[PDB]
């Protein structure tokens, strides 16, 4: 299709368009865009369990046309198989066919007790340390 | 000839180096540095280790001198250790050919007691 | 390499010698031998190593013990709830008692400072003065001498008002259900007592029976499955806070009977706190105070983590597997005491939730914020509530808890290899089953990097490669192979390698402190203990920071590979 470009699939153009369907998303989705997940997570307010906030197919193919950031026309079967890639990385998440909303991990990867889940933030041990800890060392 | 079929994905020159590192490179994201709340963990973990380590249940490792002097007067060893039968026992929970080692007729006396709000961290 | 290692050096620096040993041997060994001496750790390792031994057996196993030395060994081990016993009788009469291993007392040895920290923050007593000091030594008390009589312990004091505080103390922690009453039930076999307790509904049978064989025997079997759901969930319910009255109008726990750590209900708190560290990544911060709170409403009357049912094994019966299944669904959905509304949760919400204006509807602890806030939980995608009616919620614990090891394990491997991990793993888990090309057009990224970080994932069994064969004799060299996900290999195989880092960090400050054991004995005795200013040298100090600062990183390691190893167990 279109991401091919001479023959080969490229990264930094999907990775463009992911990024603008991503924050298109996180732009419907979560209230205000960005704009509330910015500071602390103390103050973000969240929508009701009760309203209509994810954008399907047909409005991420309106939001790229009007951008036309891609350069040439692409097909809403272009914008499934971006998005089932989004959920793949753990970057949305799918209810119905063709309905997605931006997840809140991806937002935190952006910018307290141990998580698994958070593991952006705490750094690897300074060096020249005997009792680390590899994941690698059981199998090789 | 052998060494002439390489894959599509390589040349001549990566072959024939067979230096598989033995020392590990990849790192998990538990490696960080400790807080506070873990600092108190760790020392509950060490307190627990180090009143168990000294309590009645231990088992061994598998001057002294026999010889008479007269430093001994008035001398005593620091401490009187406790074996394994000077804890109270319940009778019931053990089985019955282990009741040789552990006294029933001899009085069941030690419950010790310890905790320290202060670390026991000399950093 | 700047310059290249003899093997030498690789058995000195890199850790080899211990890649050759089983996870869970070496994790046991090294914990015993950690807590308690080497005997035990012998004795527990030749009862890992060949299985259920006698005591004549373990006389002849291991070198350098007597009859009086093994029998020491084995009561101390007794003691710590550290091996389970079995008494059979032969067809001669001779009765002879076998020893095993349970994972219990071991779980207690590598949980014991956690154990401590979880009871203190579940103790919940407002403006106490001494009370924290005494529930802490009240629980090291407990653990380090495996079990104990309250009236044994009560004799170490004699003021009256701080053994009264024990009385009180004693009592909210039985109400909760962490310190239990012991018994010979938790020294016997699972395995075994099903196996009694089946034979024994099975030989009561009367004789001459012109009815079926096969439903006899299913017969016999949902007797004894009843009686073992009695026997087994006895303890659970209440049985040390029974007595009401016995002098001056007041409730105290038995002066009878012996008091023991009860670790499936700290398990179901630790689950507890994995599935709210889950709910802090999807919705929330005080939606995660919310449904923090509407699980510790409901910590006590959780399920086991594992069925005790299932370790009978009986799985080798389809129905029964599925039975399992449905009686699971049956107990996590209408169980008496684990269905909960709003007003219920009302009234728990400490004062630190605001709700003002928590939630915007346009595109006081109330009842309707506190609905809409579980209406959020019940609309988000893994499972975290469900309603049986709209009001009413039940957490299910059968369809979460492999949405909760799903998630682990893709966030583990994904901060171990990459995103590009990630990737592939969801990918080959969401498609059933793909070939190399499926994934190249699906996943929109490059070729080679597609080989690369799926042959990296072969070898820690994130994928499993099928062949297909397009020859009469299978061979590589003309055939198609395709890329599938199994997860019971994959999370079978990072939990052992989870214990294996496990006792691999406990190794390491164990020879640590072995081999710096002058300065540390030094410094162990209770005269220099907190002034050892005066008396050390200056290179002293630095060195008892160091082997200090050392042990309490290993400590801290170890608990956050604790806060990942839980969560394969279930």
């Amino acid at each position: 299709g279109p991401w091919f470009t001479d023959g080969e699939l490229d990264i930094e153009f999907i990775n463009s368009l992911l990024t603008i369907v991503w924050r298109f998303i996180s732009e419907n989705t979560f209230p205000n865009g960005f704009k509330n997940f910015e500071n602390g997570p103390k103050k973000n307010v969240f929508y009701a369990p009760n309203v209509k906030n994810y954008s399907t197919t047909q409005e991420i193919l309106e939001f790229i046309t009007a951008a036309q950031v891609a350069n040439v026309e692409l097909t809403p079967s272009n914008i499934r198989s971006l998005c089932e890639v989004l959920v793949y990385d753990d970057k949305l998440e799918k209810v119905t066919h063709d309905c997605y909303r931006v997840t809140l991990e991806s937002i935190l990867q952006m910018n307290e007790e141990f998580s698994i889940f958070n593991y952006f933030k705490m750094f690897p041990a300074s060096k020249h340390d005997k009792e680390v800890v590899y994941f690698d060392e059981w199998t090789i | 000839n052998y060494m002439s079929n390489l894959p599509f994905g390589l040349g001549y020159g990566d072959v024939g180096k067979n230096h598989i590192t033995e020392f590990p490179s990849i790192p998990l994201p538990i490696n960080g540095p400790i807080t506070n709340k873990e600092r108190s963990l760790a020392v509950k973990y060490i307190n627990f280790g180090k009143t168990v380590k000294d309590g009645p249940f231990y088992t061994g490792s598998m001057t002294n001198d026999g010889i008479e002097r007269y430093s001994d007067k008035y001398l005593k060893k620091r401490k009187i250790g406790i074996s394994i039968d000077d804890h109270p026992y319940n009778l019931n929970l053990f089985p019955n050919e282990l009741y040789n080692v552990m006294g029933i007729n001899k009085k069941k006396l030690l419950a010790i007691s310890k905790f320290n709000n202060a670390d026991d961290v000399f950093t | 390499s700047e310059k290249l290692v003899t093997p030498e050096d690789v058995m000195t620096i890199s850790s080899l010698e211990q890649r050759t040993l089983n996870p869970d041997l070496f994790l046991y060994k090294e914990l015993v031998k950690a807590h308690l001496g080497e005997r035990a750790a012998s004795v527990i390792g030749m009862l890992v190593a060949l299985g259920r031994l006698s005591v004549r057996e373990l006389v002849e196993k291991i070198d350098g013990m007597d009859v009086d030395s093994v029998k020491t060994t084995l009561v101390s081990l007794t003691q710590l709830r550290c091996v389970k016993y079995l008494q059979e009788t032969a067809i001669s009469g001779k009765k002879t008692t076998y020893y095993y291993y349970n994972e219990e007392g071991i779980h207690i040895l590598l949980y014991s400072g956690l154990i401590i920290d979880e009871i203190i923050t579940q103790m919940r007593v407002n403006d106490e003065e001494e009370h924290k000091q005494l529930v802490a030594e009240i629980v090291q008390n407990v653990i380090s001498l495996g079990s104990l009589t309250v009236e044994d312990y009560l004799s170490s004091v004699t003021s009256d008002s701080m053994k009264y505080t024990i009385s009180s103390l004693f009592v909210q922690l039985c109400e909760m259900g962490y310190l239990i009453q012991i018994s010979k039930l938790h020294y016997t076999p699972i395995e075994d007592l099903w196996q009694f307790l089946y034979e024994k509904h099975y030989k009561n049978i009367p004789r001459n029976s012109p009815l079926s064989d096969l439903k006899k025997r299913s017969q016999a079997k949902m007797n004894a499955k009843t009686d073992f759901a009695k026997i087994i969930n006895k303890p659970n319910e209440l049985s040390q806070i029974l007595t009401v009255d016995p002098k001056t109008s007041l409730r105290i726990v038995k002066p009878t009977v012996s008091l023991t750590i009860n670790l499936d209900r700290f398990m179901k708190g630790r689950r507890s706190k994995q599935l709210i560290n889950l709910a802090k990544t999807r919705v929330g911060s005080v939606t995660a105070q919310v449904y923090k709170i509407a699980l510790r409403l409901t910590e006590q009357k959780s399920p086991k983590i594992r069925d005790p049912l299932t370790q009978t094994g009986l799985l080798q019966d389809l129905e029964e597997a599925k039975s399992f299944q449905d009686e699971a669904e049956l107990v996590e959905e209408k169980t008496p005491g684990l269905t909960f509304n709003a007003i219920d949760l009302a009234r728990h919400l400490p004062a630190e939730l605001d709700l003002r204006g928590s939630l915007l509807s346009r595109k006081p602890h109330s009842a309707s914020l506190i609905n809409s806030h579980l209406k959020i939980l019940a609309s988000s995608n893994f499972p975290f509530l469900n309603e049986t009616k709209p009001g009413v919620y039940y957490v299910p614990y059968s369809k979460l808890m492999p949405v909760l090891k799903s998630s682990v394990y893709e966030y583990v491997i994904a901060s171990t290899l990459g995103p590009s991990a990630m990737r592939l793993s969801r990918c080959i888990r969401d498609n059933k089953l793909v070939s190399e090309k499926i994934i190249n057009s699906t996943a929109l990224m490059k070729e080679k990097d597609i080989r690369s970080t799926l042959a990296s994932l072969i070898r820690y069994n994130s994928v499993e490669i099928q062949e297909v064969p397009r020859t009469a004799d299978r061979s590589a060299s003309r055939a198609v192979f395709l890329f599938r996900c199994k997860e019971t290999h994959s999370y079978n195989f990072m939990r052992q390698n989870l214990e294996w880092n496990m006792a691999n960090l406990l190794f390491k400050k164990e020879k640590l402190k072995q081999e710096n054991s002058t300065l540390l004995k030094k410094a162990n005795r209770d005269d220099v203990k907190g002034r050892e200013n005066e008396l050390l040298l200056p290179s002293e100090l630095n060195q008892l920071k160091m082997v200090n600062e050392r042990e309490l990183n290993v400590f801290a390691r170890l608990s956050r590979l604790l806060s990942l190893w839980e969560v394969f167990q279930m």
